[PDB]
């Protein structure tokens, strides 16, 4: 699926908040937890936690009704800033 | 799996409401009666049959109360009755079948019509019977072009009779029961066509069935005292004596009338409001008696429950704690009253889910009424301090009006942490400081902040470092800002050392940082230097704040210097430390008005008393000369009160002169002077009202008018105007008033009392009107919006592809300039005249932005513009060079390769950020954004217009007329050039060219005033009369042609010979009015403006009549420029296109009135939705035939009613399937990121 | 709740103690404070004279009169606290509570007579704890009758839906007021059991949708009143 | 009582029976609470019974 | 009446003449730019001074983009046409075999012979038009961007580029006169290169349905 050429080198504000919040429901169920598992160790603060990920591996796959399957991996692509 | 994705109604599925079905008619009683008591019965009332008390047995669901979905069952009456809707319909349509034969609607044809409904859309199918509406029944029976005519039969409106005789038509008609039909044939001759849908015949009223009883409560009162329910259709089971059983069936129809036909809230609270600014900018602060209100998820965790169990054993009586917990086996237990509890098995009691306070965000929203933005309901953090406010850093209250009277607040609580991760990271911190309806800041010093800073910016102020104590609060200080700080140096080395005021406001020392500003208000030149603040790298060269350089400015601040370089978390720390400095300066300071801070000195009330003499004695002299005249008024044009507008502005001169007089003594240590020269609070019109002269006061943008006969107050003289009779106060608030100054004073001060109140008459309906309306607007990847079928609306958002979120200072070319003086470079110098360097970094350029692209079309656009840009700067660099030089290298001109690269970085990072679709969510934006301007501003704006006339005719209601496009709009004003570029006469010719006497008897007509004032109005003739008259001699009544008459020099038009002796009457008439002399031939009066404006002289022609291509034949023109101002008009007389571009001026002009300019991108939105198909049929309130748009602004019709319900008996369907209702519906929107398809 | 008998209606900022309030030099600390940014744009000059007429009436002794256009001047006022020890312009020279020394810009005072108003903190305590949507009349918790806080009227959920982030406002949805994933369908199902609907177990018809209890009192409030009840369902997949 | 009355407060009557605590006052800014129309109230007055309420309510 | 008959013969010259080139086709400059002298050359500015018989515009000129078959206007001295007359123009047009043709409509002309041009157009695509009414033309004025036309080939282009279907554009429906200048038919799509500062050409495409 390789359509991914009309996005710039950036994902939106709106896709990488909430995957940070899927990321949320993930380390909130049990755990996928991720490069340091509980190093931040506080109280209930379920979302606070995995917004320090940076590096993220999951893929997520952006499309338009009259458009294919713009596919992206977090990896290979920049940032919020 | 799968959810709702396409749901509308639901009905009775017969076979699943008779399984369940128990009693129809137990008896002829129920609820028990018999038994003289209420064990449970009977049967249909109970068990269930709909679950409508404590607990029963639930059918097919399952358990009490809710989840036992309403239960079904047969509880047949068999009632003779008809379709009552049907009933009309067979009465209006007169007998759409044509019975009794049922016959094919069409015959051969034309097959055209045929494969034409064939394939076409629904909701059209009426023509058919709308062709047959009267032909039905009188007809040739078995014929061609259609098939009826049988039987002879219409329908009579006998209100819901409907009686069918054999009729002529209209000659056999009967009285008592003859000439009937039933409807029992029209069941037969079913036994617009589409059963499959339209079922006439199943509707029939003999097997009525009911709704399930979670329609109705009944409160059992535990006492046997009343058990009222409603309505509702079972509850002709009452009558079962009728039920053993044409006029007849009209009786059954009218007994059956009677009970037959026609996101609110989720954990919540609300207290008043009263701030800190010790709340951290993100941070806020709720009550405490807030963590009382609970039942919450947060699921339990692996990591967290230890951390959990240590607040679960508290319990109801402890704030950091838990209560109701859910429990594993989802039976929820309590720790309040009945707690005893708490041993909590360390990992499995509530091993799924626990639920504790507000301990650390868990996040919390807060409401405003009404929400101008979206940005009055925001996400921000908690934690938790007490006393019962809405704390929160008070430097926010402008996009909240958290109004201070008291009056309270409501708050939410989120319990669901699934998009509240990305609620409170995306709405949090880019929500708040930049808005893309204006591009102006929100948050911003309120108040004395802006005066305390000030004070501080003020050359005088010497400091101590004793005085290193108000440092403190701000970065030595609360939470997340104890590093160190750099205690900036001994800035006077004196007999007496000093700090100045200056960069002890420009102190941190933390993350160090750069910036640049200028232009703060006041005049230029070093002129007591209260602008050109100049900024260099977080220190304060020169200048003193203000509003515009500390609050919410537009192009220079601390955000739009500490939002775009250095990005964000640094903006939002800025402001806490001036929260914490400069408000606490003050209450060592003082800011206190006395008296004598209004008080206008014994030395200069001269310049008062002596300028009310001469202004009263030159009024006096006009208001004197208007009965003789001898300077004289005419012109002015009218002249009657023309000695209004110089009386007018006569008093403004006082006006005037008395405020400059309010403003020079000032000494500068002074009070409101100092809340006006930083825009702190108040204005320089309100140190005038105080001092010298409040006058003049108005009602409509004139003077008080009368109200008592030629005379305003009784107080006073008839018929004698003067700036005493008609409203002129002329006493400072300081010398009070009098009550003939008073009562001029309360009736403009009912404005801002209607004012403010016939505000919310437009905007309340046309805010939530337009969010209704333009909803399914979206931003896909490909840089296009699509809609709710994917039809395209934009391409690009106007080449650059931008929305207004990034509007960086000039967009991104002279801010960025500044920012990369903040960081030096040193190493470079003039030796080879670096413009040729500075073409090598354009080459670099050249090459560094062609590896652009990505979603694109937004940088080539530019990208030439771009190196116009810097070679240009080079032009300008060499120049200077040049001619400067012409030794410290002129400061080295400091430009070096190294500070280009940057800046063409930095243009690259702005120009690629600034990018919206990917995203973006346009839709609601723009639509707010055109709504809201509408709701703030009408006082300053609309009303100087004080006082004179010649072009200032609407507003802010012009959005109204421009929406709707209706045809009752009073001003139809059409504008357009002439010969412009001319003078008075050259141009007066042509508005000359754009353009009455003794009716006798005895054989003649009528004469005319055809003597030079024609000659000297517009140029027309005798002739062009008798062409006019000849013109069927009258309007709209059958005179003549009579060819012809005016047989003279002057017109002697011929009455014709009395062949209708009835009237000289329209032989007077016809010809009295003008015929000739309207120049449009159907229009209002024209207009003139012999104007000097944009330095030469223009000439216009603002014409009142629709429609346009009445500038066919005005030989000006200037017909590049023809205009106009009325949507659907130049619709139809010009381009598509051109009446996008009037939509979109035409909500820029009632947005041009003081402040408010809204983006233009927004307009460009509103206007590519006005125009989809081309032929301009514009978002009306009410409804369009654009089948592209949004189904669902159909159905908006303010409100839904009956019409509803009509359609629905006829079996129509309905257009609220939009996307407004999802939200009444409760499914996940699906569009533009919510259509997941992997 | 303050007024100020000038339209001037503060709210209770802080609280602050004795000790930290300015005193002039008598020994007098205020009991109200309000800063002088409602005067200059409010213009209630009615104000900076009420104080002159207090503090002039209660050190002489007098009881004075400021009425509709007649009233007491400023100058006889002025002398009045003169001759009792004051300014014309009966403006302090208050040293500050905090640090101990004497502000640099005087401060004005004496007499106000506040009005306390009704519409306090307290008779305005209102929280919810949760909402679900009825069956008796299937409404959720909707202004009053039920609890205090919210009502998402119409401009409130107009505001609501206008934000411009997908799934937050997909978590609005779905947090609204109930999202149950009850069993409903068009092919032989209503609203009944998931598993074996007693209404038509066919098997094959089990939908488990998210709804609000309020789309089901319309789908029973408009059986009665007959109209094309459309049912279906599709794929969240590929 | 009010302490700058007017003639026509005591033609009412009313003025036996007065609405407001007498209250002495400063114009000062302390610290960014008072800022739209906010007021630092001094406790060690509230103490001392500035402003009590006496609200009732009615059960029948 | 040379005060009207001056300018009638200018404007009504202009647009039909920039209408030739709203088919792209060349009428010698001569005939656009002229003097009033010139247009005397024309027709002597009085050949229907008070409406004589004038030479008649009849412009019976074939077009560019159809270079060989038939393009040809009529132009009726009549201030109100009929049924009879628009039958003569119909069979002056049979004279010649034409493919589409021009009556005018000076004031008014009557419903019946309206339709009678609704149904005679499959030899002779005939209009309803004031021509001499519509006196500036539209996509002559400064004010519209210019509507220019693509074949059904770049249509399709155009939309697998954009990645649409051809019946979800932007449209412009025939009876808009910016698509009866152009005399548009339906499945067409139209460019209108909105103008502008940044780029000064910010291209749209419509649709005619």
């Amino acid at each position: 699926a390789n359509q991914k050429r009309i996005t710039t080198p950036y994902m939106t504000k709106y896709e990488r908040a909430r995957v940070l919040g899927t990321r949320a429901l993930q380390i909130a169920m049990c755990a996928p937890v991720m490069v340091e598992l509980e190093g931040e160790t506080d109280p209930l603060l379920i979302a606070m936690k995995e917004l320090k990920a940076r590096k993220i591996p999951i893929i997520i796959r952006r499309y338009l009704p009259d458009g294919s399957y713009e596919d992206w991996g977090v990896d290979e692509l920049i940032i919020t800033d | 799996a799968k959810k709702i994705s396409h749901i509308c109604f639901g009905m009775k599925s017969p076979e699943e409401m008779r399984q369940q079905a128990h009693i129809q008619v137990v008896s002829k009683n129920l609820y028990s009666q018999d038994n003289q008591h209420a064990p449970l019965l009977y049967g249909v009332l109970d068990h269930r049959m709909g679950t409508s008390e404590k607990d029963r047995p639930c059918e097919t669901c399952g358990k009490n109360l809710a989840d036992c979905l309403g239960h079904y069952g047969y509880i047949d009456l068999e009632l003779p009755c008809f379709h009552v809707g049907y009933f009309r319909a067979v009465i209006g349509i007169l007998q759409m079948i044509c019975k009794t034969c049922c016959h094919i609607m069409l015959s051969q044809e034309e097959k055209k019509q045929f494969l034409d409904y064939l394939k076409r859309p629904g909701l059209t199918y009426l023509q058919k019977r709308g062709l047959k509406k009267k032909i039905s029944d009188k007809c040739r029976k078995k014929n061609i072009c259609h098939h009826c005519g049988a039987f002879n039969g219409t329908v009579k409106k006998c209100g819901l009779l409907k009686i069918i005789h054999e009729k002529y038509k209209t000659n056999k008609k009967v009285v008592r029961a003859q000439e009937n039909l039933n409807p029992l044939v029209v069941l037969n001759l079913f036994k617009l066509m589409n059963p499959e849908a339209g079922k006439p015949s199943d509707l029939i009223l003999t097997r009525l069935l009911v709704p399930p009883l979670c329609i109705r409560p009944s409160v059992v009162s535990d006492l046997k005292s009343g058990t009222n329910e409603d309505d509702l259709t079972m509850k002709l089971t009452e009558i079962i004596f009728l039920n053993d059983v044409m006029e007849d069936w009209d009786f059954l129809q009218l007994q059956c009338a009677l009970y037959i036909n026609s996101k609110r809230v989720d954990f919540s609270g609300r207290t008043v409001i009263s701030p800190d600014p010790n709340l951290r900018i993100d941070e806020v602060a709720v009550p405490v008696h807030v963590a009382k209100i609970l039942t919450f998820p947060e699921k339990v965790n692996k990591a967290n429950i230890n951390f959990l169990r240590k607040l679960v054993q508290n319990g109801p009586e402890v704030h950091p704690g838990a209560n109701f917990i859910q429990q594993r086996h989802t039976q929820m237990k309590r720790f309040l009253k009945y707690g005893n509890r708490e041993k909590m098995a360390q990992e499995l009691k509530y091993g799924d889910i626990v639920e504790r306070h507000l301990i650390d965000g868990d996040v919390v929203l807060f409401n405003r009424q009404p929400s101008l933005h979206k940005l009055s309901i925001m996400a921000h953090l908690a934690r938790v301090k007490p006393h019962r406010t809405f704390r929160f850093n008070e430097c926010v209250c402008t996009p909240y009006n958290a109004d201070f009277d008291g009056d309270e607040m409501n708050l939410h609580l989120p319990q669901t942490e699934e998009a509240k991760a990305e609620a409170l990271v995306l709405m949090g911190t880019k929500a708040n400081l930049v808005t893309p309806r204006n591009g102006e800041p929100l948050i911003a010093a309120i108040q004395d902040f802006l005066t305390g800073a000030y004070l501080l910016t003020l050359k005088d102020t010497f400091f101590d470092r004793a005085k290193a104590c108000q440092i403190i609060a701000s970065i030595l200080v609360g939470k997340d800002e104890k590093i160190k700080v750099r205690l900036p140096p001994p800035t006077i080395l004196k007999p007496v050392t000093l700090w100045t005021g200056k960069q002890i406001f420009s102190v941190i020392l933390r993350p160090s940082d750069d910036n640049p500003v200028r232009a703060n208000l006041r005049t230029k030149g070093l002129c007591a230097n209260d602008s050109y603040v100049t900024i260099q790298n977080s220190e304060l060269m020169s200048g003193s704040m203000d509003k515009g350089t500390l609050g919410s400015g537009s192009k220079n601040n601390i955000f739009y210097i500490l939002l775009r370089d250095w990005g964000q978390n640094e903006a939002a720390d800025a402001m806490s430390r001036l929260a914490r400095l400069a408000p606490v300066y003050l209450s060592n300071r003082g800011f206190s008005i006395g008296i004598g801070d209004v008080t206008p000195g014994q030395g200069l009330l001269k310049a008062k008393y002596e300028l009310l003499n001469a202004g009263y004695k030159k009024c006096d002299e006009y208001i004197e000369a208007l009965n003789t005249g001898k300077l004289q008024q005419q012109p002015g044009c009218t002249a009657e009160e023309t000695l209004e507008a110089l009386i007018l502005k006569e008093l403004s001169v006082i006006r005037d002169h008395a405020g400059s007089a309010c403003l020079r003594e000032l000494d500068k240590s002074n009070s409101p002077l100092t809340m006006a020269l930083c825009g702190s609070k108040g204005s320089f019109i309100n140190i005038s009202q105080m001092i010298a002269c409040v006058g003049q006061q108005a009602i409509s943008g004139s003077r008080v008018p009368d109200g008592f006969e030629n005379r305003s107050l009784p107080h006073f003289e008839k018929h004698s105007k003067l700036p005493a009779a008609k409203g002129f106060v002329a006493n400072s608030f300081y010398s009070g008033l009098t009550p003939t100054e008073f009562f001029f004073h309360t009736m403009a001060g009912r404005e801002g009392l209607v004012d403010t109140a016939v505000k919310t008459a437009e905007t309340g309906y046309m805010q939530r009107r337009l969010v209704k309306s333009l909803e399914d607007l979206c931003s896909q990847y490909d840089l296009t919006v699509r809609s709710s079928t994917g039809d395209i609306i934009q391409f690009i958002y106007g080449g650059d592809g931008l929305d207004p979120a990034a509007m960086e200072g000039k967009l991104e070319f002279k801010r960025v300039l500044d920012n990369i003086k903040a960081v030096f470079p040193c190493p470079s110098e003039p030796a080879l005249s670096k413009n040729e360097l500075i073409l090598t970094t354009e080459s670099i350029m050249k090459k560094s932005e062609f590896l652009c692209c990505q979603d694109s079309f937004l940088q080539e656009i530019k990208k030439f513009i771009k190196g116009v840009s810097e070679k240009i700067k080079k032009t300008r660099d060499k120049y200077g060079i040049n001619d400067n030089g012409t030794r410290v290298l002129y400061q080295l001109d400091r430009i070096t390769p190294t500070q280009v690269e940057k800046f063409l970085e930095t243009c690259r990072d702005k120009y690629m950020r600034a990018q919206m679709e990917p995203g973006s969510a346009v839709g609601a934006l723009c639509a707010q954004s055109i709504g809201e301007p509408g709701t703030q501003m009408t006082l300053k704006t609309f009303h100087f217009a004080g006082v004179a006339s010649m072009n200032i005719t609407l507003g802010v209601p012009r959005i109204k007329e421009i929406i709707n496009a209706s045809k009752a709009i009073s001003t139809p004003i059409i504008t357009a050039q002439l010969d412009k570029d001319d003078d008075a006469d050259y141009a007066r010719l042509v508005k000359g060219r754009i353009e009455v006497f003794l009716p006798d008897d005895c054989f003649i007509l009528v004469k005319l005033s055809l003597e030079r004032i024609r000659l000297l109005r517009l140029e027309v003739n005798a002739e062009t009369v008798r062409y006019s008259i000849c013109t069927s001699k009258l309007r709209v009544k059958p005179g003549d042609v009579a060819v012809h008459g005016e047989a003279v020099v002057c017109v002697t038009p011929r009455e014709n010979s009395k062949s209708s002796m009835y009237y000289v009457l329209q032989f007077l008439k016809e010809d009295l009015p003008k015929v000739v002399v309207q120049g449009i031939p159907e229009v209002s009066r024209a207009v003139i403006h012999i104007d000097e404006q944009s330095g030469k002289e223009k000439y216009k022609l603002l014409v009142e009549g629709d429609n346009l291509r009445a500038v066919m034949a005005t030989h000006g023109v200037k017909g590049t420029r023809t205009t106009s101002n009325n949507t659907y008009e130049v619709e139809k007389t010009l381009g598509i296109e051109a009446a996008r571009t009037t939509i979109i001026n035409e909500i820029q002009y009632t947005m041009v009135n003081h402040g408010m300019s809204i983006d233009r991108r927004h307009v460009m939105l509103l206007s590519d939705l006005m125009t989809y198909k081309g032929e301009v049929l514009g978002i009306t309130r009410f409804g369009l035939a654009k089948m592209k748009e949004s189904v669902l602004m159909l159905a908006s019709f303010e409100k839904t009613a009956d019409h509803l319900f009509d359609a629905a008996y006829f079996g129509q369907k309905d257009s609220v399937c939009g996307v407004s209702e999802c939200i009444i519906m409760g499914i996940p929107m699906n569009i533009g990121t919510g259509l997941f398809k992997l | 709740k303050f007024s100020s008998r000038h339209g001037q209606k503060g709210v209770c900022g802080l609280i602050v103690p004795q000790e930290d309030m300015p005193f002039c030099d008598s020994g007098i600390c205020p009991d109200i404070i309000m800063n002088p940014h409602g005067f200059p744009s409010r213009m209630t000059v009615g104000k900076l004279i009420e104080l002159l007429a207090g503090k002039a009436g209660v050190l002489d002794g007098r009881f004075h009169y400021g009425t509709a256009f007649g009233g007491s001047k400023v100058k006889d006022v002025c002398e009045d606290l003169v001759r009792h020890g004051y300014n014309y312009l009966g403006k302090d020279y208050v040293t500050s509570g905090i640090t101990g020394e004497p502000l640099e810009a005087y401060i004005y005072f004496g007499p106000v007579y506040y009005q306390k108003l009704k519409h306090m903190v307290l008779d305005k305590m209102h929280a919810r704890a949760r909402g679900p949507r009825a069956v008796l009349t299937r409404q959720p918790t909707e202004g009053r009758s039920r609890d205090g806080g919210l009502r998402l009227g119409e401009m409130e959920r107009d505001c609501l839906i206008g934000y411009g982030a997908s799934m937050l406002l997909l978590e609005r949805l779905m947090i609204s007021s109930d999202a149950f994933e009850v069993d409903v369908c068009g092919q032989c199902g209503l609203l009944g059991y998931s598993g074996w609907c007693h209404y038509c177990k066919s098997s094959c018809h089990v939908s488990s949708l998210r709804i609000p209890y309020a789309c089901k009192l319309l789908f029973q409030e408009l059986q009665s009143m007959n109209i094309i009840p459309r049912l279906k369902l599709s794929k969240y997949n590929e | 009582k009010p302490m700058v009355k007017t003639k026509t407060i005591e033609l009412i009557e009313f003025e036996k029976l007065p609405a407001g605590q007498n209250a002495t006052v400063a114009v000062m800014s302390y610290s960014g609470y008072d800022i739209e129309d906010a007021l630092v109230l001094n406790k060690a007055s509230l103490d001392r019974g500035f402003g009590r309420c006496l609200v009732y309510k009615n059960a029948k | 009446d040379d005060e009207e008959e001056t300018y009638r013969l200018w404007k009504i010259r202009k647009t039909i003449m920039q209408l030739c080139h709203d088919r792209g086709y060349l009428v010698t400059q001569d005939e656009l730019d002229q003097t009033l002298e010139e247009f005397k050359a024309q027709s002597g500015d009085k050949p229907s001074e008070g409406r004589p018989r004038r030479t008649d515009l009849t412009v019976l000129v074939a077009h560019n983009d159809d270079p060989t078959d038939q393009m040809f206007v009529f132009f009726p001295e009549e201030p109100k046409v009929g049924i009879k007359t628009i039958k003569v123009y119909c069979q002056r047009m049979q004279e010649e075999n034409i493919t589409r043709a021009l009556i005018v409509v000076q004031q008014g002309m009557t419903p019946s012979a309206k339709q009678s041009l609704v149904d005679m157009a499959p030899k002779y695509i005939l209009e309803q038009f004031l021509q001499q009414e519509l006196l500036i033309n539209i996509t002559e004025h400064e004010l519209v961007p210019e509507h220019v036309v693509m074949t059904k080939e770049e249509v399709t282009e155009l939309l697998a580029r954009y990645k649409l279907r051809e019946n979800q554009l932007p449209r412009i429906q025939a009876g808009d006169p910016v698509a009866r200048y152009f005399g548009i038919k339906r499945g067409q799509v139209v460019k209108i290169i909105r103008p502008s500062e940044t780029a000064g050409r910010y291209i749209t495409y419509r649709l005619v349905q």
